[PDB]
């Protein structure tokens, strides 16, 4: 039981790796689309000296 | 003495420290991949003799 | 590693070096009870500057808390951030302070100094490579003056080749919140021109003419004004903290920023400042933060820059930014203030920059100046002695307590003796 | 086989190795992992080969404090770099030559060392250390100091080339960077082979310029000092034309023995959409070095004679367009050479056009390093003598290093070394009367 | 918890490549336990010329 | 399998047993009733509670000790109390008069009355006793009870039990606080008896327990629960190994063989590590390194004695939780680095080391929570100070005949007054001629 | 077909055997239930030198774990390898060995030494051609120090002609886990010299510089201590199971590695080892494991070899290779170290090559080596023993036991009589 628990917390780390991946991922997509469609409607985001 | 640095920690020995917990998740996905690890190993009785 | 122990020393240096430890628990990521919950991994990356840890990781700040009275201990203990510290830290005394330099040096305030330094050299000893002490206290007053010189002086003594930061607060020529200020302050930088390394004076009028004439505050108290102060103690501890592109950590500072081994007292600065209504017409670059440096109305010194030559001004940076920008806006500040940097050294201004700027804020930067303006704080506590001796004022509760007559004279003499080259220097 | 070790001295010397192994990654075909990606012996001169296929690097990351070898091994290449050779210190040097080379100096000696022997092992032709440091802060002037004491004993035969950071004549970062960098070059006259110097001014101006980058950070001057590096030791890299390795530079840049510091330049420097706009000829490449404003330090070229100088011509260059470069320089008026150095080029070629990081640069057909020795650098040399004087004339600074290790009379050694230098510039310099 | 390590889906769109230089993991190199069981004389005493292996 | 029995003399020994055995029943997770809830944890397997508690058809887990007081009161206290149907109704052995606090009356004349039911207990508890590792006696030098009752008990176990070991936890005569005024009398003529029978005997004071109480575990007001529920400490991480599993096994046996060097010189020294009150441990490291300096430090021994005057004869340390032997090994060779801890110069190979991977068990007390502990037990020459000191204390009392008749008119002939003079001045003569370095 | 029956007693002996029991079923390929679960007839050819065949597939070790206190044993069939054992090799006792030499060799450990010689010769006639038996054990503390030494003594007048090694866990320089080590490893040793064939002397010190400076591990475990040990004597016994060119038994060590009957005290060393941080650069080649085997830095003796000369010297090289590589590193490091070898035995280096590497890495050497050196560790136990001999201390409870002065005496005179021949063999 007590290497099951060691298991356990890896898998929990492994899921939370992949995870993290996959949301950066959809995050920069999501900003990148949104920036898109924002100039079409004719506005912007502000970044610091852009 | 020392303090006796925690994980994270840049101060001590964390390099190998860390090497050593990428070498522990390492061995824990060859596991995954080869499908002995212990998180199944029963997990085709322990529901298959306990379906309703 | 390196680390910094943080020694306080009387109720100010108690409250100011309380509001530290929030700004710095703020900055890396430990909550109240201790426990890290941050952000980044990079706020973890050099966490041994300041914090010890504990078992499962709850980290106790590296601070050694003393006083006279028990009474600022538990307002220590009893703000937001005071269950985190060490409680054997606390070396408290059923005893009195009474703001004098005697009773806090040669007597009550010396039966507890031995606990002290206990507890100090535990802390020093629990370490690889220590990189200095950092006091927090008032140049007036007791306890921080007087238990405060006596623990630089023993401290010097155990610890030869470690780096004495001393943030101390000089007291101001408006006003006064001590008669005895003069004698204190004169018998305290007596010891601190032969002791610490380096330290750091912070006048409370220049320190609150920043909170008039750029914060446009209305009605700001102590727990305000010691922000300002926190801000720079943790800013000059930034690049041994965090990573960043030509680091300077404290002794790297000092001898960038100490050219003669009696000059040593600095005015300190932070300057991504404005006030609430004018932050957001404002223009932050690196152009407008050395201007604002560089302006006398922003540092924490009641000493005018344009009564005195610059010897040396160290600027170290924090946030994203050009290396063009800032090397170049520098030597425009030399080459625009020209007689008033001296010539003797070339280039007289140490730059540094870190990586993370401080929370809230996109570019930070803390100003380090030595110039021959302090002779004008020096001169003022030396007349203010003289004012106060030739009487024999204010003197029988020093030669009750202990003290004798010829080494006051031996305080203003080296009060005068320290004014002497910092004018001798200010023409060469 | 044509191997060199690299030693990376300071912060400086840290960070520019970086954009220097992001360099050669890339050119030579090797993942930030270390696995190059497959589908030849070039790999062999900068990456030792270890097993499986992994190319790890000739490099010894060697820095008093720590930070700044741990951004290396924190970062995108911290599987790349052996952690043996990423050899940290404890304590800062903190901007001193006594802190550099006397106290903290000892703790790191015999590991450097032992790791300069070991990465000296498996290899069968040592053609020599590149050494990478500034001569501003303690580290990086102190321990390298202390290295070439150290090598010099210990592979005296060997070729050493150092291309060290010279403090800057109008910024600089230290107020007493002057003393460290006339001390660590009094001390390391002796024993650099040869010296090359690029400086943060000359720098900026070229982003500004010819970059056009108003605000250029340091990786962006430690990545254009990189294009210098990956350019001068490229023969010994790829195959070519006139392949030279660091024998013929130890052999046609240094008439007389101790003058060995020869100014190094770039061409295309220009900056990615700007140059559709003219050929980057063969002309342009020549002329370009030979301008008097992508000299990678602040001396002027006008002020002084060219003694030797080699072109290390690098992509789709035909020999027959550098001889005519070369017939049209020598008419010129305006580069004027010493009259005992009637032949005064040296070239080489190489058939491999540079390869880019994706930043600043843009890759191109043709490319020069220019290797000059002229005269000018006694104005450089000056410059900082000037401050030191205005420094030491009433001693300032001084107690930090005399109560650590110095003694006082190394101070006027250096001083004596250098007016020495000065006047070997000058008799370098006058021309034959007899 | 372990009634829910089947629930949790690893084969999603990272977007980081398979194996390489970013991945988020290698899995070759991990546990590689089969060693070279490769005696020499099985090595270099081979079969020179291949032939037909064979008696009543 | 690996069992030992438990003995409790006196009103000392008993509420030494009454907070051991809740601090035993709470580390194997048995209940108050006599039963276990569950099985399949760490501490109540089989091999780990079967050390003390015994087992039963009925799931209860039956004692191993026996709590013999010569008064009722204590023992009604223990019978009456939450742990009523723990302790079987013979193992709480009671009788109708008080000891008196004279030796006397715990040795000659009302022994007795229950030396053959007490023997006939510990004969029955031996009887289910597979493998008998020893007897840990528990009892004070100061009280008629544990004065003499155990005085008469040792000399009957060695009749008996002649190749087994006993293990005193004594309480000794502090060196200024005392609870009487005969205990000069009833120590000297206690030690007398029991030095010859007696195998090894840890003493551990009252005023140096007051002291830690004070300084380390921040209470200005403590009772004498929370003075012997550090004893419970003490025991629980002598008599632990051969309970759970760790990297040294170190048996009862070998604590016998090695602080013992003499056949009269069988008086060791303890102390422990983390002594902290739980609002002060968790702002410290508690290292392995700062556990080991922690016992030795002259201020945290459980005896007032002071080890600077003195050497040490000999030191083990019983290291427990997840305390790795690579930083003991550290802590050690720094401990033998520096000066105030002298040697004596015939024993260069002076520790012993005994591991245990089971974490200490906080009670609902005044103890922390912590996962690391060390209890240390020195062989020194620095209790010749103390002894000395009651020889004093004796001689003083005796030079008038003070306190003579009460002990002589209830059975003890006058001479044995003298006899155990003289064993006190043997005793300081051994102790003294161990002291000094060879020179032959 | 040659035989091994690997007997240990002991906590030190059963954790050792425990790792070396899991160790070897790692390398020929049987899982914890018993089942042979193989990729390659390599490790079935020669399964019969350690394991047993049953009925049903099974293969049971030639174990005999021995203990007077069943506390450990226990933990060893708790043990990850646990199921695997025997139950009717499980010999034990109800008593405590109480690290007592004369409590293991004159007492209850004689009344269970007849049941261990029942088991081990019930095992003896299960066999062919047996070539020997490995104790391994502690010479310092009980258990095996006397009653393993007692097994060795009468299975060596039982069986004469049969190769006996033993592992011995020698006492310490810094620490000493027992304090009567000095009495107890010296009158096992005592009973050593006229008895073993192979001595291997394994200190847990010297296996901390491996385990920090080589390996560079932050909690070194016990597992991880005896693995080293596991490793080393899993390497010596290596063409016994494998075929190669050069194939080397222990015998055929022996006789290449003791130059007279009583100098057979070794020193060993298992040398691919490397950093977990460091694996992926390490570029394994017989040069670099020559260096890293007789670098005087990864011995598992406590004694550094530059003070003395080696005898004669083994490496049990392991891998598909080029031998040439490993006879002229032998003769290069023959030739640069000459000061450090003995002139009048020359060619004292046996080369010992197999085909088959250890289950996880690439090509190993296992290093034996009679050292002058070993003179250092018989010193300084005898040091230990006459300083707590002359004051007759920690001795009642040896006499009480049924021996007395004479015995010690004879124990100090046979381990001096150990002291004068490698002396002169180190000074000609
Ligand atoms: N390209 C590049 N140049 C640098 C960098 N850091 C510093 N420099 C140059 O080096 C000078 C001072 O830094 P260093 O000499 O490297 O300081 P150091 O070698 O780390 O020695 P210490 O200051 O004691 O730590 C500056 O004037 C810069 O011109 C860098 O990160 N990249
Ligand atoms: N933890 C703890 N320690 C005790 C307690 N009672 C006594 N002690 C110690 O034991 C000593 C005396 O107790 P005893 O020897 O048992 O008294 P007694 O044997 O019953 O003697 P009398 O009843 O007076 O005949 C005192 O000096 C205390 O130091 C207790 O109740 N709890
Ligand atoms: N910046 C800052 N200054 C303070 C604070 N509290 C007190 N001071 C200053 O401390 C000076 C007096 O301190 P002092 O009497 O010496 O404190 P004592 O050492 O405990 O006696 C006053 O002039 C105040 O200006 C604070 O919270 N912040
Ligand atoms: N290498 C190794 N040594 C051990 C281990 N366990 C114990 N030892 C050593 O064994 C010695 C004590 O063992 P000992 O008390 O004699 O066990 P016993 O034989 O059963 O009495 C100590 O000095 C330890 O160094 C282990 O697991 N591995």
């Amino acid at each position: 039981q007590n290497t099951v628990v060691q298991e356990l917390a890896l898998a929990n780390k492994q899921l939370l790796m992949v995870r993290q991946a996959a949301l950066h991922q959809l995050f920069e997509k999501e900003h990148r689309q949104y920036q898109q469609e924002l100039n079409q409607m004719g506005k912007a985001f502000y970044v610091e000296r852009l | 003495a020392k303090n006796l640095y925690g994980p994270g920690v840049r101060m001590g020995n964390w390099n190998e420290d860390v090497y050593l917990e990428e070498e522990r998740m390492r061995d824990f996905l060859a596991k995954r991949d080869e499908g002995q690890l212990l998180i199944q190993k029963n997990r085709r009785l322990k529901e298959n003799l306990l379906r309703p | 590693m390196r680390e910094i122990v943080h020694l306080q020393a009387g109720q100010c240096g108690n409250q100011i070096g309380a509001k530290f430890w929030e700004v710095i628990s703020d900055e890396h990521g430990i909550d109240p009870t201790g426990t890290y919950h941050g952000d980044s991994d990079l706020q973890l990356e050099r966490i041994n500057v300041y914090y010890n840890e504990a078992t499962g990781g709850k980290y106790v700040p590296r601070a050694v808390l003393v006083d006279l009275e028990p009474g600022t201990m538990d307002s220590v203990r009893s703000g937001p951030f005071g269950q985190i510290f060490r409680p054997d830290n606390f070396v408290f005394g059923q005893s009195g302070a009474g703001n004098n330099w005697a009773k806090g040096h040669y007597t009550e305030g010396a039966e507890l100094v031995d606990s002290v330094l206990d507890v100090v050299r535990k802390e020093a000893e629990s370490c690889d490579c220590l990189q200095g002490f950092q006091l927090t206290h008032s140049l007036g007053g007791g306890t921080g003056s007087g238990m405060g010189t006596l623990l630089i002086s023993k401290i010097r003594e155990e610890y030869p080749d470690r780096i004495m930061n001393t943030f101390s607060v000089v007291p101001s020529p408006k006003v006064s919140d001590t008669v005895v200020e003069p004698y204190n302050a004169t018998l305290s930088v007596h010891q601190l021109v032969e002791n610490t390394d380096e330290t750091y004076c912070i006048d409370n009028e220049a320190l609150y003419d920043i909170c008039f004439r750029t914060l446009k505050l209305t009605t700001p108290t102590y727990g305000d004004l010691n922000h300002l102060v926190s801000a720079t103690m943790s800013g000059v501890t930034t690049c041994l903290r965090f990573p960043g592109q030509l680091n300077a950590d404290l002794r790297k500072l000092a001898v960038n920023m100490v050219p003669f081994p009696r000059l040593h007292f600095f005015m300190p600065g932070f300057a991504p400042l404005t006030s609430r209504g004018s932050q957001q017409y404002r223009a932050l670059t690196v152009p407008e933060l050395t201007q604002q440096m560089f302006d006398a109305k922003n540092m924490m010194a009641a000493c005018d820059p344009r009564h005195g030559r610059y010897l040396t001004v160290a600027a170290v940076f924090r946030g994203r930014m050009s290396m063009k920008e800032v090397d170049e806006q520098m030597l425009n500040v030399q080459n625009k203030n020209s007689s008033y940097f001296v010539e003797w050294i070339p280039n007289n201004v140490k730059t540094a920059v870190c990586d993370i700027p401080p929370r809230g804020l996109k570019m930070s930067a803390t100003f380090i100046g030595n110039s021959t303006a302090i002779q004008e704080l020096f001169k003022r506590i030396s007349e203010q002695f003289t004012a106060m001796f030739r009487r024999k004022a204010f003197l029988h509760w020093y030669t009750g307590e202990g003290m004798d007559e010829m080494e006051f004279t031996e305080a203003e003499s080296n009060m005068n003796d320290l004014g002497n080259p910092v004018v001798t220097r200010g023409a060469c | 086989q044509r191997e060199c070790i690299s030693v990376h001295v300071g912060q400086a010397g840290v960070q520019i190795g970086n954009a220097c192994w992001e360099l050669y990654c890339l050119e030579h075909g090797i993942q930030p992992d270390g696995q190059m990606p497959s589908d030849d012996d070039s790999f062999n001169t900068f990456f030792s080969e270890t097993g499986a296929g992994k190319h790890v690097p000739r490099a010894v990351f060697v820095d008093l404090e720590p930070t700044v070898i741990d951004e290396v091994r924190t970062g995108t290449y911290r599987q790349l770099f052996h952690p043996e050779q990423l050899i940290t210190g404890k304590e800062d040097a903190a901007n001193n030559y006594a802190r550099g080379h006397y106290t903290i100096g000892k703790e790191l000696i015999d590991l450097v060392l032992d790791r300069i022997r070991k990465l000296a092992d498996q290899c069968t032709g040592l053609q020599g250390f590149l050494i990478f440091h500034s001569f501003g802060g303690g580290t990086g002037s102190g321990f390298t100091s202390l290295l070439m004491e150290r090598l010099s004993v210990d592979y005296g035969k060997k070729s050493k080339l150092e291309f060290s950071i010279y403090p800057a004549p109008q910024v600089s970062t230290a107020v007493v960077e002057p003393y460290n960098s006339i001390l660590t070059t009094h001390t390391t006259l002796e024993h650099s082979d040869c010296a090359f110097m690029v400086d943060n001014e000359a720098i900026y101006d070229i982003c500004r310029r010819n970059l056009d980058i108003e605000r250029p950070t340091y990786t962006n001057l430690n990545r254009l000092i990189s294009q210098i590096v990956s350019s001068i030791t490229a023969s010994l890299r790829f195959d070519g034309a006139l392949n030279v390795d660091l024998t013929e530079f130890q052999t046609n840049l240094v008439p007389y023995p101790r003058i060995h510091f020869p100014l190094a330049t770039y061409a295309p420097v220009i900056s990615a959409e700007k140059a559709y706009h003219e050929q980057l000829s063969v002309a342009e490449i020549t002329n370009a070095c030979f301008e008097p404003a992508n000299q990678m330090v602040k001396c002027d070229p006008r002020h002084g004679k060219y003694m030797a100088c080699c072109l290390l011509y690098r992509g789709d260059v035909v020999p027959k367009d550098v001889n005519a470069a070369i017939a049209a320089i020598k008419t010129k008026r305006s580069i004027q050479f010493v009259d005992w150095c009637p032949t005064g080029f040296k070239v080489g070629i190489n058939y491999q056009p540079p390869t880019v990081v994706p930043g600043d640069l843009a890759k191109v057909q043709r490319a020069v390093c220019m290797l000059s020795n002229t005269t000018a650098i006694a104005e450089a040399w000056a410059r900082l003598d000037h401050k030191f004087d205005l420094m030491y004339a009433k001693r300032a600074f001084v107690h930090w290093y005399v109560g650590e290790g110095m003694e006082e009379g190394e101070f006027s050694e250096a001083r004596e070394d250098m007016a020495a230098l000065e006047k070997d510039y000058e008799e370098v310099g006058m021309d034959s009367v007899e | 918890n372990e009634e829910t390590i089947s629930s949790g889906i690893i084969e999603r769109d990272t977007g980081l490549p398979a194996t390489g230089f970013g991945a988020l993991f290698t899995k070759h190199p991990p546990d590689w336990r089969k060693m070279y069981t490769l005696t020499t004389y099985a090595e270099e005493y081979a079969p020179p010329y291949q032939y037909q292996p064979f008696p009543c």
